[PDB]
C-alpha cells in the first residue's frame, strides 16, 4: 500500500522517502 | 520553491546548479574553489553551473566547471539525514565577479523569526511537478525548536531547523536541496528535507550550517 504516514521525503532530483513512520 | 516569486537574472551570485546532464540539486558558492550542498546530492560526475538564472538557456555569465571532490559529511546517515552537508572541491577556481559570488559563512546560529531567503530551480507546485527555467526566490523565516520538534516528532536532530510557514504554500521542493538558506547575508541553511512540500504544519526542514562552520574551516583547509 502507499508510502507509509507522512513519508520523509529528500527534496532531491529524484527525492528519497525513507518515511517518518517509525 | 513553492509559493515564491522570480528571483530576477544573477539577484542571487551564490547559487549554484548542480548538473548531471540535468538540474539535480542547488548549492551555495561559499569561495572561488568551494561549493556547500546537501549530502544526499552526492553522486558521480557533477558539474557545477555558476551564474545561472535560466538553466535551459545559454544567456551569458556562466561557467561550467566540473566537481574535483565530493566531500560529504564523515556521520551523514542515510536514513535520519542528519549530518547532511557536502563540500564540493571545484576542478578550477571560479571567476567571481557582481553576477558570481560567494556567501559568508555564520558566525553565529540565527534566531527564531529570522526572515531568510531561499532560493532555487526545483518544483514550482506541491501537488504535481512543474519546474521552473529560471531561479526562484522565497522569504521565509526560522521557526522556534518547538513548533519544529512538534511537527516533526523525533525526526529533529541538533544539526536541523524548521523554516517557512505552517499554513502552507510557501516552502522549498524537490531540486531544491542543497540550495542555500541566506539570513542576513550569512548562509544559515542548506535546504534538505521536508514531508511534501507548502504542506500545512510540515514546514521545509534545513541543515543547520552554524553546527558546521567549524567543520568546514577544517575540511576546507585540509584539501
Ligand atoms: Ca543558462
Amino acid at each position: 500500500e502507499p508510502c507509509c504516514d507522512s513519508c520523509r521525503c529528500t527534496k532531491s532530483i529524484p527525492p528519497q522517502c525513507h518515511c517518518a513512520n517509525i | 520553491i513553492v509559493g515564491g516569486y522570480t528571483c530576477g537574472a544573477n539577484t542571487v551570485p551564490y547559487q549554484v546548479s548542480l548538473n548531471s546532464g540535468y538540474h539535480f540539486c542547488g548549492g551555495s558558492l561559499i569561495n572561488s574553489q568551494w561549493v556547500v550542498s546537501a549530502a544526499h546530492c552526492y553522486k558521480s560526475g557533477i558539474q557545477v553551473r555558476l551564474g545561472e538564472d535560466n538553466i535551459n538557456v545559454v544567456e551569458g555569465n556562466e561557467q561550467f566547471i566540473s566537481a574535483s571532490k565530493s566531500i560529504v559529511h564523515p556521520s551523514y546517515n542515510s536514513n535520519t539525514l542528519n549530518n547532511d552537508i557536502m563540500l564540493i572541491k571545484l576542478k578550477s577556481a571560479a571567476s567571481l565577479n557582481s553576477r558570481v559570488a560567494s556567501i559568508s559563512l555564520p558566525t553565529s546560529c540565527a534566531s527564531a523569526g529570522t526572515q531568510c531567503l531561499i532560493s532555487g530551480w526545483g518544483n514550482t507546485k506541491s501537488s504535481g511537478t512543474s519546474y521552473p527555467d529560471v531561479l526562484k526566490c522565497l522569504k521565509a523565516p526560522i521557526l522556534s525548536d518547538s513548533s519544529c520538534k512538534s511537527a516533526y516528532p523525533g525526526q529533529i536532530t541538533s544539526n536541523m531547523f524548521c523554516a517557512g510557514y505552517l499554513e502552507g504554500g510557501k516552502d522549498s521542493c524537490q531540486g531544491d536541496s542543497g540550495g542555500p538558506v541566506v539570513c542576513s547575508g550569512k548562509l544559515q541553511g542548506i535546504v534538505s528535507w521536508g514531508s511534501g512540500c507548502a504542506q500545512k504544519n510540515k514546514p521545509g526542514v534545513y541543515t543547520k550550517v552554524c553546527n558546521y562552520v567549524s567543520w568546514i574551516k577544517q575540511t576546507i583547509a585540509s584539501n
